[PDB]
C-alpha cells in the first residue's frame, strides 16, 4: 500500500 | 437481511493528486469541501482540483474550472489552502499559490468571485464570531508583513511589519478586535503586542513580554519562553517559562530542577491546570503540572517520550514529518483527570516505551492492565507484576517506525469513557500490534480486533467501525457493542485500496465515509459514502441508559473535591442515540475528603507517615487586617487551590478556626 500517496486532512 | 449497511453513495473522482483536504460544513449543511492538491511537503506545488457535494457524500461536484482568473485569463489557477468561517459555515476563501489572488463565497460554492490582494495569502487566520473579519500574513515578505481585511477579503490595509507570529485574541478573557503578535527584534527574540484597534493607536497598544523565543496563546493562560542572561555575557544562559493566568501580568514560573532546562512545552492546557514538558541539555523529559491557577510547578511524571526539533529525536526520521516539537501524551477528551503518556527508558525504539496512565490529571501513574482475554476468547497471560501490561502507540512512537497511517488514540466527546488505540501486550511497545478499546476510560481493555486498523465511531459512541490496514479490502468492520464482537460488511465488490475512514466532525451520524483507490489502475481518488443506521435498527429508550462517572473506576473519588456525570447507553444496547441526541452531564461538587486539603504555609507533616496531621513548622515561627465580619482563623490546613469540595464531617472539623474580630 503506496507510501506517498493517498493522505488526508480534516479541516 | 435486507443489509444492514446501504452504500448510500460511490464516487471516483478521476483526481491524483497526492494529498486531500476535506471538510465538512455540518450544521446539517449537507455540504462537503474538498480540495485534491500536491503534497504540502514540497513548495513547488503543481496543479490543484476542488470538488464539492450537497446531498451529503452522495455525488460529488467539481469546480476547478469555476476558480479563474476572470474573463479571460488562460493563467491556470493552482489552489494551496482553503479556509473556512467558525462563524458562518457558508463562507469559503481559497488562495492561489503563486497568484496574489482570492476567491471567496458566501453560498456554499455555488458562486465564487475572483480578486486580486496586495500580497500572497501564506496564511490566514478568519476571525470566529465575525464572518466578515480576518487577517493575512505573507511570509515569504522581506518585510513579514501583516494584513486584515473587513469584508471577507476584498480589501485590505496592512497593519504590522516584522510579524514573526499572530493570533487573535480569545473570548471573552480578551477585549473584542484584540489581537496578540510576535514581533521580530534585532536580537535573535521578539517582543508580544496586544493591540484593540488593529495597531492603529499607540494608547491601544500594550507590550505584553520583552524579548521572547516563542509566545503562546491558550484559554485564560498565556506562555512565552524567555532566554535570561543572568550571570552576563561570558555566564550561562538560564531559559525561563513566563506564564499569565486570568490575563495578569506575565511572570515566571518555578522549576524545581537539579539540571539546567534546555526548553517547554506546553501538552496540555485545562480547568486552570497545566501540563509542562521541561525537556533537559541532556535530551530528557519530564512532565510538570500547574497548581490551579498558579506558576507552582510540581514533578508529575519522568522521562516522557518527546521529539524537538531542536532537541531530542531531532536525529531521527521524526525530523521529515514534524517541524515543529510534540509529545506522546494524549488528553482523554470530554474528561478531567485522565491521561496518556508514552515513557521512554534507554534510546529511541519501540523496546524502551511503555504506556502509562493517570486519573488524577497527574497526581498518580499506573501501568495499563492488559485485557484477559484475546479477541478469539482464549486467555492472555500478563501481570503487571512481572513488568507486563498494555502499551498503546501515538503519533512519535509511530513516525520512529515509519508508520503514517496507523491510528492515533482516539477518544473524543462524543463518547465520554470511550478509548480506541494501537497497541501491544508485553514488556514494552515491541510486539505485534491490535486494537484495544476501554469504555472505563481506561480503566479496562479488551481486545477487540487483532490487525492494525483504521476506527472511528458514530452516533455519539454507539457504533464503531474499522477497516484493515496494508492490503486493499473490502471488508468493514463494524460493532454496536464497544467491540466485544464484530460484523463485517462488504462495502464494495472488488477489494480497494483505503486511505482513510471518517465521520463527521461530532460522531454524530451513522454515516461513515471511506476515502481509497482501486487496485487496478495506480493511484486514483475515490469516495464512498455509508449508512449504518440499520445496524442500531431502533431508538433508545430509557432502558438503554445508565449513568457513569469516572469516579466509580478510581473507587469513587472526586478531583479536586467535584465530579461529572454521563447518561451513556449501556454497551449491549442494540438501538441509536439519534443524531440530536443532547447528552445529559451533571457537574456536582463532592463532601470532603482528607486528599481536598493540603498543609498551610509553614506546615508540615509530622514525621510518622503512619499517621498524618499538618504541625507547625519549627524554622517557621509561624492575620487580616482590617477586621470589624468574622476572621476564620487556620488550623494548619487549607484547602487546595481550585478545589470545589463541600460538605462532611472532614471538613467539619479539619477546616479553620474563626476567631471574631480582634
Ligand atoms: C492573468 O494572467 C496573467 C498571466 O498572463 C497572470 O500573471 C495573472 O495573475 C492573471 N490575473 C491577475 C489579476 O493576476
Ligand atoms: C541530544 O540530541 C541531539 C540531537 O538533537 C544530539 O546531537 C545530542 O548528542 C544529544 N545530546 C546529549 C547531551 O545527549
Ligand atoms: C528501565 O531500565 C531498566 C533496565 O535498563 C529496567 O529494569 C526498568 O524496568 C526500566 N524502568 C522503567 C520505569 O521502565
Ligand atoms: C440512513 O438510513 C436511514 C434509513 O434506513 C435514514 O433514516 C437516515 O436518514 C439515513 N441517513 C442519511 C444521511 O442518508
Ligand atoms: C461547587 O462549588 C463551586 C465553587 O465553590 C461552585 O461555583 C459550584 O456552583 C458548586 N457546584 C455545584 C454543582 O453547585
Amino acid at each position: 500500500l503506496p507510501q506517498d500517496r493517498g493522505f488526508l486532512v480534516v479541516q | 437481511q435486507p443489509e444492514p449497511i446501504k452504500v448510500y453513495g460511490q464516487v471516483s473522482l478521476n483526481d491524483s493528486h497526492n494529498q486531500m483536504v476535506v471538510h465538512w460544513a455540518g450544521e446539517k449543511s449537507n455540504v462537503i469541501v474538498a480540495l485534491a492538491r500536491d503534497s504540502l511537503a514540497l513548495a513547488r506545488p503543481k496543479s490543484s482540483d476542488v470538488y464539492v457535494s450537497y446531498d451529503y457524500g452522495k455525488s460529488f461536484k467539481k469546480i476547478s474550472d469555476k476558480l479563474n482568473f476572470g474573463l479571460g485569463n488562460r493563467s491556470e489557477a493552482v489552489i494551496a489552502q482553503f479556509y473556512h468561517s467558525p462563524a458562518d459555515n457558508k463562507r469559503y476563501i481559497f488562495a492561489d499559490a503563486y497568484a496574489q489572488y482570492l476567491w471567496i463565497t458566501f453560498d456554499f460554492c455555488n458562486t465564487l468571485q475572483g480578486f486580486s490582494i496586495p500580497f500572497r495569502a501564506a496564511d490566514l487566520l478568519l476571525h470566529s464570531k465575525a464572518s466578515n473579519l480576518l487577517l493575512g500574513f505573507d511570509r515569504s515578505h522581506p518585510n513579514k508583513q501583516l494584513w486584515k481585511s473587513d469584508d471577507f477579503g476584498q480589501t485590505w490595509i496592512m497593519i504590522q511589519e516584522h510579524v514573526k507570529s499572530f493570533s487573535w485574541g480569545i473570548d471573552p478573557y480578551d477585549k473584542p478586535n484584540t489581537i496578540y503578535i510576535e514581533r521580530h527584534e534585532p536580537s535573535g527574540y521578539s517582543t508580544v503586542f496586544r493591540s484593540t484597534d488593529f495597531f492603529q493607536s499607540r494608547e491601544n497598544q500594550e507590550v505584553i513580554l520583552e524579548e521572547v523565543r516563542d509566545f503562546q496563546l491558550r484559554d485564560k493562560y498565556m506562555f512565552a519562553t524567555k532566554v535570561v542572561h543572568l550571570l552576563g555575557s561570558e555566564q550561562q544562559s538560564s531559559v525561563q517559562l513566563w506564564v499569565s493566568f486570568g490575563r495578569k501580568p506575565m511572570r515566571a514560573a518555578q522549576f524545581v530542577t537539579r539540571h539546567p532546562i534546555n526548553e517547554y512545552y506546553i501538552a496540555d492546557a485545562s480547568e486552570d491546570q497545566v501540563f509542562v514538558c521541561v525537556s533537559h541539555s541532556n535530551n530528557r523529559t519530564n512532565l510538570y503540572i500547574s497548581e490551579a491557577e498558579g506558576l507552582k510547578f510540581s514533578l508529575s511524571l519522568e522521562n516522557v517520550l518527546y521529539y524537538s526539533p531542536g532537541g531530542a529525536g531531532s536525529d531521527t526520521l521524526v525530523r521529515y514529518f514534524a517541524n515543529e516539537p510534540f509529545a506522546d501524551f494524549h488528553r482523554v477528551e470530554g474528561l478531567q483527570g485522565v491521561y496518556i503518556a508514552t515513557l521512554i527508558n534507554g534510546s529511541m525504539n519501540e523496546e524502551n516505551m511503555r504506556s502509562v496512565i493517570t486519573f488524577d490529571k497527574g497526581g498518580t501513574w499506573e501501568f495499563l492492565q492488559a485485557p484477559a482475554f484475546t479477541g478469539y476468547g482464549e486467555k492472555i497471560n500478563c501481570e503487571l507484576s512481572q513488568g507486563c501490561s498494555l502499551h498503546l502507540a501515538q503519533r512519535l512512537s509511530q513516525l520512529l517506525n515509519l508508520q503514517l497511517r496507523r491510528m492515533p488514540i482516539l477518544s473524543k466527546e462524543s463518547a465520554p469513557g470511550l478509548i480506541i488505540a494501537t497497541g501491544s501486550v508485553g514488556k514494552n511497545l515491541a510486539s505485534k500490534t491490535n486494537v484495544y478499546i476501554s469504555s472505563s476510560a481506561g480503566a479496562r481493555w479488551r481486545e477487540a480486533l487483532p490487525g492494525p486498523h483504521y476506527y472511528t465511531w458514530g452516533d455519539h459512541g454507539g457504533i464503531i467501525t474499522a477497516i484493515a490496514q496494508g492490503m486493499e479490502t473490502n471488508e468493514l468492520k463494524y460493532s454496536t457493542n464497544e467491540g466485544e464482537t464484530w460484523k463485517t460488511f462488504i462495502f464494495s465488490e472488488k477489494p480497494v485500496f483505503v486511505y482513510g475512514l471518517l465521520t463527521e466532525p461530532g460522531e454524530k451520524s451513522t454515516v461513515f465515509t471511506i476515502f481509497g483507490s482501486n487496485k487496478e489502475n495506480v493511484h486514483s481518488w475515490l469516495i464512498l459514502q455509508v449508512n449504518a443506521t440499520d445496524a442500531l435498527g431502533v431508538p433508545c429508550t430509557e432502558n438503554d441508559y445508565k449513568l457513569w462517572s469516572p469516579s466509580d473506576e478510581r473507587g469513587n473519588e472526586c478531583l479536586l473535591g467535584h465530579k461529572t456525570v454521563f447518561k451513556r447507553r449501556t454497551p449491549h444496547a442494540t438501538c441509536f442515540n439519534g443524531e440530536d441526541f443532547d447528552r445529559p452531564v451533571v457537574v456536582s461538587n463532592c463532601s470532603c475528603t482528607r486528599e481536598d486539603y493540603e498543609c498551610d504555609f509553614g506546615f508540615k507533616m509530622s514525621e510518622d507517615l503512619s499517621l498524618e496531621v499538618c504541625v507547625p513548622d519549627p524554622e517557621f515561627s509561624g492575620p487580616p487586617v482590617p477586621c470589624p465580619s468574622t476572621y476564620r482563623r487556620t488550623r494548619g490546613y487549607r484547602k487546595i487551590s481550585g478545589d470545589t469540595c463541600s460538605g462532611g464531617d472532614v471538613e467539619a472539623r479539619l477546616e479553620g478556626e474563626l476567631v471574631p474580630c480582634p
